[PDB]
């Protein structure tokens, strides 16, 4: 059997995470 | 080394000898000409790197005035464009049409979407503009009246199929070269054994599958026959 | 080999009249052995449930050499007007009647609809009668432009089901083979409604495979109770 | 081996007019056992079906030794007119009629479509009938100017389907072996419809071979229902 | 070493000893020929490295005065060019055209889009500079008119296929090799083991593997015949 | 140790002992002495380590005057070089030509591209330089007509192949030694291990496997004959 | 057998602490 | 079985993740 | 069966992805 | 069945791409 409704979403949700920690490492700097 | 060269290094590597074979060259070529392009965007396009002369291509163009919609009069100047359809370039290399001398002339390739917008710096108005339209055609485009008289152009550039554009090659001293198989393939030597196994691959786990090899108004896959 | 060499070499095969416990038949017999092992011959060489080939109807150049002599083409244009259909779009087309195995069938389209594509040929595909309402809809399996779906009825017929106008109907099936009749039978008797000699028109090549199955099946009628 | 050869071997292997109970065999019957070896050994040699040899029809050296002599060219240019085939570029050409198995076909094309390669050598493909409405739109594996699809009909005949014009139609083919015949047969007797007397065309490696199998297939013969 | 050695080192290791071998010795100058550039673009294309002297070869040219499109007055100044097409060259190396002399002549190996423009430096008008055109030829372009007595040149690189480079090479001091099997491979001894072993990888399962090998008008892959 | 005790050693591991084996000596020559090289590389060419004196061999050569190009007056000042090819330096140790005395003289051993432009200093006009040209010779140059009359020099390096440079030792007190297998082999002991269980390793799966064994106009490798 | 209940809310509430983890990463920074 | 729709999504957005990470470490930096 | 297609360029993807990371960690300093 | 290609330039890229972090942490 097989069904992936609860497996793509806990994959989605894993990939959404690392994704706001990429986005949250982001920083438009300034000392020039 | 040529077409014939690398379609048999797959033939042979897969012993697709006998001509009573499900894969005819014909599928060869195919996976050939799409595999070089894959590899060649997998190695030129993340960083800018130095492109082998290998990958290149010259394909020969007559050009012909057109309108530039219709013979009206107010549809705008005219633009002279290539007799037949030309191939897609890839955003790899070095794209160039020139006067049948490479050293020579100044014919500026450059996007569609650029070409709409060329020519208004005064110092630019004798610069020749070149892009393929959604036509499939090779476009010019100049504010100088002269440019209207070329009739010739030769085009190099990292083709995307390189099957057209080696059907569009300028002839060679000795001749036309007939047959596709007797001509050069566009690839690095480098880059032979990763597009041979890639393609040995593909077709490798086809050539030993199952065939609807019964003649009885049934599908017989499922069976494995 | 020609029917007086069927019979000589039935004969030679069977040990007729020599020294030893035999088998002797006559012409009418050897006849319905020769003709029953060609038409078995044929079907399991069809379905490729013969051992000995395991191969089927063109599977290889051998099948193909020994039944390429049944292959007949048929085309027609005539519908047959009142029957009932599994659809409005119906149309009805007579079998040849001496058809064994239809092998190859497609059918031309003419119709307006299709602009530009008109005399469209198209697949025609048999399918089951529980593929069928479920098929009607489909427009991957379902009829259209390129496909029509083609059911047995009764009376030797062939109902196709398409979207688009029929216009004509053509196949390519594997014919009832000539009987192997070695001599004029009586009057009364006939095999495969023939009474008069019947040549095998199938290749050479298969007739001593047919020979040695005729001999089988005549030890076979012979030695079954003993 | 000469025909004499094959008769006095053949009694020598069968202990004829020996002490020991033993069979005796005809001219008639010698050349009907004979012809049969000949027949089923080379026709099990070609599939590769003889567990002996275990090969097919060019797959060794000894193979090809042994059937190397029924090995034969043909070149037509002659298309049979009015036939019905499955496309509107369809041409018929005629089998020699002796062949038994067609090994290489090749077919030139003479066309001015193809520009400056005229005459190209084309690849005659046996296809069978299910692949072929879906061959013929096929760019890699149907009709082009390098491939040509054929397809055996009804009246020894082969349907060629190509894009271009086919201009002549080569074949290399297996052919009807001659009958091994060790007399001048009566009035009336012939083996595949000859009289009279027919040496072994193939090698003499395998004559031994064609001997022992006669010699088995006598036995059985004699030895079917005791 | 010579071909000679490295073909028979591919097919001792393989096994490939009968008349009787699906794969030929001509493959495995192809696939050596290829995973020679393959290698040596693995190597030498990261970053920059000593390049022995293994890997180079000399190629000698004839060349000859051609117009720059035709014959016409005012279609530029002519080149001098080879004679016979130029094999690609990898960017690897140190690629030198020299007059006979490799410790003397300044003759410069350029790009091809460099070439387009050379020489406008008034101290820079008397060198001769060479690149390989899209025509597959060695171009030569000099504003020093005595560039277009020059007769014959010979060209050190590493060349991107071993075997064009081979049937090109100067005469020795005994003669020419005419059997390539007689030539010398041009590769360091450190890559000849894993040039070696991936020649063989590439032919060890297709050595195994079956055929379609009874003629029987069918595909008897799928069989495993 | 020589030639022969590594040959056997090899040989032996691998059990290769009768005369009807598939793998001769041969093949163990052409693998040491490749994977000698392979090895030298792999350890002395990614920082800067110590060379055993092992490691080298002393060639030995006679020298001829040769023109530059060819006898015309203004083709240069002439070269020596030596009468036949010398081998290819690896570049990982200390190259050296001396004159029969390896404690003195100055002759210097550099590159081909270096050599082009060699002696411009006026305290350094008198130093003899060499370089391996592309013809496979060992050139000499200097501007000291006095170099013109030097007549023999022995060359001591890690020379790429061990067979070459092995053919072309200096004599020995006793005497030239005219098998290849009594001479010693050029590497330090503690890369012997390493040097022949990798060509064990290389010959230890080609040992065991199949043949095409029949004769009878077929490949047989595909059924594992 | 199965039965997701305790499965499927510990994933989730390992996806949460990840999720937390990778918010309080976030930072609106200001010196410029 | 297979199929790679869900497969290749996820893996592409795993890899687009290690992406924009290594561009946030990318610095034009200025101290000289 | 096989095929190199997604596999390949996935791979290259994930090269090219540690390729900027290692890029992104050099820095021409100045500081003496 | 094996080929190495595409398997010897991967492990050669990532070699490569190591490499390229071992030196951008060298500081003179």
């Amino acid at each position: 059997f097989g069904s992936g409704a609860i497996g793509y979403e806990f994959d989605n949700r894993y990939l959404n995470n690392q994704e706001m920690s990429a986005v949250a490492k982001q920083r438009l700097t300034s000392l020039p | 080394m040529t077409y014939n060269e690398l379609i048999y290094m797959v033939l042979d590597e897969l012993k697709l000898s006998s001509d009573d074979s499900y894969y005819t060259p014909d599928h060869v070529i195919f996976l050939l000409v799409k595999y070089r392009s894959f590899l060649l965007k997998q190695r030129y396009s993340d960083i800018k790197k130095q492109i082998p002369d290998s990958d290149y291509q010259s394909i020969c163009l007559d050009l012909i005035e057109v309108p530039a919609i219709s013979g009206e009069p107010c549809e705008g100047s005219s633009y002279l464009r290539s007799k037949n359809k030309v191939p897609t370039t890839m955003m790899i290399g070095n794209p160039r049409v020139y006067p049948m001398d490479f050293y020579q002339g100044e014919i500026t390739y450059i996007s569609r979407d650029r070409m709409r917008y060329v020519g208004y710096n005064k110092f630019l108005r004798n610069i020749i503009y070149c892009s393929k339209a959604p036509d499939g055609y090779l476009y010019f485009k100049s504010w100088n009246p002269q440019f209207l008289h070329l009739e010739k152009v030769s085009f190099n550039a990292i083709f995307e199929d390189a099957k057209e554009a080696s059907e569009m090659a300028c002839p060679e001293e000795n001749g036309t070269i007939c047959k596709l198989e007797d001509k050069e393939f566009p690839i690095e030597d480098a880059l032979v054994p990763p597009l041979i196994e890639l393609v040995v691959k593909e077709l490798r786990g086809p050539e030993y599958s199952p065939k609807d090899e019964d003649n009885n108004a049934k599908d017989d896959l499922p069976d494995a026959r | 080999m020609t029917n007086k060499e069927f019979s000589d070499g039935f004969s030679t095969l069977l040990n007729s009249f020599g020294i030893t416990p035999n088998i002797t038949l006559d012409e009418y017999e050897k006849s319905t052995f020769l003709t029953n092992a060609q038409e078995q011959l044929i079907i399991d060489i069809y379905s490729g449930r013969n051992i000995i080939y395991g191969k089927s109807f063109e599977q290889t150049e051998e099948i193909r050499r020994y039944l390429s002599n049944l292959v007949e083409t048929y085309e027609t244009s005539t519908k047959v007007t009142g029957k009932l259909g599994l659809s409005k779009d119906s149309v009805f087309f007579e079998i040849p009647q001496d058809t064994w195995f239809i092998t190859y069938e497609v059918a031309f389209l003419k119709d307006s609809r299709l602009g530009c594509l008109d005399g469209i040929e198209a697949s025609v595909v048999p399918l089951p009668q529980d593929d069928l309402y479920r098929a009607k809809d489909n427009p991957f399996r379902g009829p259209s432009k390129d496909r029509v779906l083609r059911l047995d009825i009764k009376s030797d017929l062939a109902e196709l089901i398409s979207k688009y106008n029929v216009d004509k109907y053509l196949m390519r099936y594997i014919s009832q083979p000539t009987p192997i009749i070695l001599v004029d039978l009586p009057d009364g008797l006939s095999i495969n409604g023939v009474s008069t000699e019947s040549e095998c028109e199938l290749n050479p090549v298969v007739h001593r495979a047919i020979l040695e199955r005729a001999v089988q099946l005549a030890i076979i009628s012979k030695t079954q109770l003993t």
